[PDB]
RNA sequence: GGCGGUCGCCUCCUAAAAGGUAACGGAGGCGCCCAAAGGUUCCCUCAGAAUGGUUGGAAAUCAUUCGAAGAGUGUAAAGGC
RNA sequence: UGGGCUACACACGUGCUACAAUGGGAAGUACAACGAGUCGCUAGACCGCGAGGUCAUGCAAAUCUCUUAAAGCUUCUCUCAGUUCGGAUUGCAGGCUGCAACUCGCCUGCAUGAAGCCGGAAUCGCUAGUAAUCGCGGAUCAGCACGCCGCGGUGAAUACGUUC
């Protein structure tokens, strides 16, 4: 996977959202695009709408999720059997 | 014998461990180095000193039940927390982005030509 | 012999300070251990039970009574008096030992064991154990077993109630959930 | 109780070989190993390899880290 | 009259509280079975239900409690146990 | 910008790896050719089980490097077993390239250890340095092929004949 010395990635502009909430008695959805994104300790207790690819899908982060890229909770093929 | 497990008595000791859970060929070689044992000999011939050598070496290690416990809590998690690999566990589907279009037939199950 | 030195000597006075009994002949005992297996798969073949008596024989040290059906069912193509069932009956002595063993020996060797049910009360006192597997008793051998079976264990005492059942069996040995 | 009928049956001393614990019952099994007992008298003795004084339930003490919770695995990896 | 049904035996209702009592009145059985399903001696008590319990499911075996008969009595019904 | 082209109850084409002992595993030892290379090919040393990392060296090159080729040979081992065959799948931990590898990368270690016991009707290639088998280089390319192009090693069987 990612070398452990090039550290976890997100993206700035997802990190910066997710940081200027962190404060926040009542917290507010964070859209993004940033599916390939990990989801930090910060991230848990958020709900952050995923794009997909045609719609942002709320994703609640528990703390359960962590290491794993906000874009393995919003899958982007629909496949309901043949 | 040695986890709860009782190991080919025929085969040289090296294989005979690789049948316990958790065990492989290089983890094996690495016990048997930490005892002391010559990977040559069969099992059978095994004292009591090396037999319990062996096991104070494997009980260091997880295995067997522990081991399969260990592993279906990651499935476990994978699933409950509604993750794409959870998904794919849950419909018997490659996990691993392999194309599913042609084969997968490890995962899917015998062919269901219908 | 263990066991019910422990009862006589340990148990009884704690269970009579408790439940505060004014004569000693309340306080709970164990009346009897009734191990049955119920076997079924007697009707597919009938060396299945065979088999399944011969190890019953091994936990228990007793020739168990093969049960038969009293009754005919055609779903599970079963006959009236068909020998489909074991069971032993452990009193005194023999209670006592297997008793030990089973909180000592058996219940450890189960796998994964969390201990045993805290629910799997009558309501009038008597205590039932499902075991899911053989193998947990030292006697069986590991490699005879062709078909792995388990049992059902009934504590049957004296107990008026499920709570002073609980405690005479959590004093006598009893991992409870 | 009825003769020739039964499996042999005869008092035994279980030991569990984690710790070395003995105690006196009665068993149906047999083994090539005996050991004397206090009281004076001599017993079959069978090796077990836990006991309700060995198992982690009774004991209560275990031998695992209890897994690592998610959160303290990333830090730990990444020192966060 | 024909067609169909019936033809001997057992149980019930009809049958009017003794017995008997008819109809091409209303319902069912029989032409056996059992070497014990007979005799005797000794012993035993059911069906179900609730609750608990590995395989085990509504329901197969086990335990307790409740349960006067709601079972069983080879074979119809009545009477009986 | 994100997703898709990589979706999967299924059917077919072309491949790759197997089903083992003419083999698997370990150790030791030998022999090519075509090619490619500047921010590229990288010696040597050191660190790491390994993928690789680190300092650093030569070479715009029949000078240096990729590149001590694998089959092979010689010993030891395994002893017919769904296995010390097979390596799918999965868990965990890593390594790289990249702004980023969740959907969609390749590689590594540990664990896991699926089908498969030589394949119905049918069908394909090949007449010798060929088939068979073994590796090696290259184009595209940050990274990424079991494909493609090329290279050498080892190296057979058979053709009576022209009815179909
Ligand atoms: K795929
Ligand atoms: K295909
Ligand atoms: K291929
Ligand atoms: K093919
Ligand atoms: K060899
Ligand atoms: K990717
Ligand atoms: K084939
Ligand atoms: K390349
Ligand atoms: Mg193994
Ligand atoms: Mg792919
Ligand atoms: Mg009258
Ligand atoms: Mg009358
Ligand atoms: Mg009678
Ligand atoms: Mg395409
Ligand atoms: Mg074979
Ligand atoms: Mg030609
Ligand atoms: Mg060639």
């Amino acid at each position: 996977g990612r070398s452990l010395k090039k550290g976890p990635f997100v993206d700035d502009h997802l990190m910066k959202k997710v940081e200027a909430q962190q404060g926040a008695e009542k917290k507010k959805v964070i859209k993004t695009w940033s599916r390939r994104s990990t989801i930090f300790p910060s991230f848990v207790g958020f709900t952050i709408a995923v794009y997909d690819g045609r719609k942002h899908v709320p994703v609640y982060i528990q703390e359960d999720m962590v290491g794993h890229k906000l874009g393995e909770f919003a899958p982007t093929r629909t496949y309901r059997g043949h | 014998r040695i986890a709860g497990v009782d190991i080919p008595r025929d085969k040289r000791v090296v294989v005979s461990l690789t049948y316990i859970y958790g065990i492989g060929n290089t983890t094996a070689k690495k016990v048997l180095a930490n005892v002391g044992v010559s990977e040559d000999v069969r099992v059978r011939d095994l004292t009591n000193e090396q037999t319990d050598a062996i096991r104070a070496e494997i009980d260091k290690l997880k295995v067997e039940g522990d081991l399969r416990r260990e592993v279906n809590l990651n499935i476990k998690r994978l699933m409950e927390i509604g993750s794409y690999r959870g998904i794919r566990h849950r419909r018997g589907l490659p996990t691993r982005g392999q194309n599913t279009k042609n084969n997968a037939r490890t995962r899917k199950g015998p062919t269901k030509t219908v | 012999n263990r066991l019910k030195e422990k009862y006589i000597k340990e148990v009884t006075p704690s269970l009579v300070e408790k439940f505060n009994y004014s004569s000693v002949m309340q306080t709970p005992k164990v009346d009897k251990i009734v191990i049955n297996m119920g076997v079924g798969d007697a009707v597919s073949n009938a060396k299945n039970l065979d088999k399944a008596v011969e190890e019953l024989a091994l936990i228990t040290g007793q020739k168990p009574l093969i049960t038969k059906a009293k009754k005919s069912i055609a779903g599970f193509r079963l006959r009236e008096g068909m020998p489909i069932g074991a069971k032993v009956t452990l009193r005194g002595e023999r209670m006592y030992e297997f008793l030990d063993k089973l909180v000592t020996v058996s219940l450890p060797r189960v796998r994964d064991f969390h201990g045993v049910s805290k629910k799997a009360f009558d309501g009038r006192g008597n205590y039932t154990l499902g075991i899911k597997e053989q193998l947990i008793f030292p006697e069986v051998d590991y490699d005879l077993v062709d078909k792995v079976r388990g049992m059902d264990i009934v504590i049957v005492t004296t107990a008026n109630t499920d709570e002073e059942s609980r405690e005479l069996l959590a004093q006598l040995g009893m991992p409870f959930q | 109780m009825k003769q020739d009928i039964h499996p042999n049956y005869q008092p035994v001393v279980f030991m569990d070989s984690t710790t070395g614990f003995k105690f006196l019952s009665g068993s149906t099994k047999g083994s090539s190993e005996t050991v004397e007992w206090e009281d004076g008298n001599t017993y079959p003795l069978l090796r077990v390899e836990v006991t309700s004084d060995s198992h982690p339930f009774y004991t209560g003490r275990q031998k695992f880290t209890q897994a690592d919770g998610r959160v303290d695995r990333f830090n730990k990896k990444y020192g966060l």
